[PDB]
């Protein structure tokens, strides 16, 4: 089972990725998490990527393609996988098609920009795993602590409204063309496409995706 | 038939814009594809599979339009649509 999550940064892809992971037994592959690990490494390229991420811009195509190809060749990705935030440009999608990486579903999250900017205010993360909560719309069981480890939750410093809006400008310029790209693939029978209303509460977006999937 | 929407109607209008509504088909809808053009290039857009309404704008007043709604099962225009003709 192979799935691509498509949508604006902050539309809720990582939140719903966890349920899909838990139910089909496939790993989540988040290029953002992979890049954050590269930053925490401390290479010059990790530093270069952190400077690009801090400005709300995309890292170079060829770098992220190479990181994904390495990640999907691992033993835990045999039975399938969920791509979260990749591909992110047309050249990234073309690299997948040219390499023969087919997928079963492409799932588009429909959320308006101003609602995204609103939601990120309350986001909290468990940094080591990257798990994501919201103080109102998806709170942890006991305040400020990750649910299955008990360690503290934190807030990313790259979640300033200013950086959020820069990611959204990047998204509409660079990433939204993938909607038309995969709509054409779906019309050719190369994957199934679906569009979900991501403005609903967390539990209802999950219920709509359960209806689509199988 | 189970994959074709029914009862497509214009439910609100201005001289240049309108809102359409339909009864969803029986199948699970992955997304809808909506097309419209003068009854000239045809325009197309999508809405989530959970919706049963859509807005169309930029219409010329007093002109006849054909509006078509496809419910997709995941493979683009893979089910037959329902259409309506409407003069603004
Ligand atoms: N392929 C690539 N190529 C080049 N560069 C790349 C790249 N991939 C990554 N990068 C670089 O890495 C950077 C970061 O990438 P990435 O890590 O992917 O972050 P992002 O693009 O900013 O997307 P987010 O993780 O913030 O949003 P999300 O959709 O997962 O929503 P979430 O579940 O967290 O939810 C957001 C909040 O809302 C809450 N929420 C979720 N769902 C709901 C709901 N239904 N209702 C109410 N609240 C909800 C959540 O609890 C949470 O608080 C990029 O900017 C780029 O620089
Ligand atoms: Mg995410």
């Amino acid at each position: 089972m192979r799935i691509i999550l498509l949508g604006a940064p902050g539309a809720g892809k990582g939140t719903q990725a966890q349920f899909i992971m838990e139910k089909y037994g496939i790993p989540q592959i988040s290029t953002g998490d992979m890049l954050r690990a590269a930053v925490k490494s401390g290479s010059e390229l990790g530093k270069q990527a952190k400077d690009i991420m801090d400005a709300g811009k995309l890292v170079t195509d060829e770098l992220v393609i190479a990181l994904v190809k390495e990640r999907i060749a691992q033993e835990d990705c045999r039975n399938g996988f969920l791509l979260d935030g990749f591909p992110r440009t047309i050249p990234q999608a073309d690299a997948m098609k040219e390499a023969g990486i087919n997928v079963d579903y492409v799932l588009e999250f429909d959320v308006p920009d101003e609602l995204i900017v609103d939601r990120i205010v309350g986001r909290r993360v468990h940094a080591p795993s990257g798990r994501v909560y919201h103080v109102k719309f998806n709170p942890p069981k006991v305040e400020g602590k990750d649910d299955v480890t008990g360690e503290e939750l934190t807030t990313r410093k790259d979640d300033q409204e200013e950086t959020v809006r820069k990611r959204l400008v990047e998204y509409h310029q660079m990433t939204a063309p993938l909607i038309g790209y995969y709509s054409k693939e779906a019309e050719a029978g190369n994957t199934k496409y679906a569009k979900v209303d991501g403005t609903k509460p967390v539990a209802e977006v999950r219920a709509d995706l359960e209806k689509i999937l199988g | 038939v189970s994959s074709v929407p029914t009862k497509l109607e214009v439910v609100a209008a201005t001289p240049t814009s309108l809102l359409i509504s339909w009864d969803a088909p029986a199948v699970t809808v992955f997304y809808y594809i909506i097309t419209y053009g003068e009854t000239s290039p045809v325009q197309e857009f999508t809405v989530p599979g959970s919706k049963s309404t859509a807005t169309i704008s930029g219409l010329s007043p007093g002109v006849d339009y054909t509006i078509t709604v496809y419910a997709s099962s995941g493979h683009g225009r893979d089910n037959s649509p329902i259409s309506i003709n409407y003069r603004t």
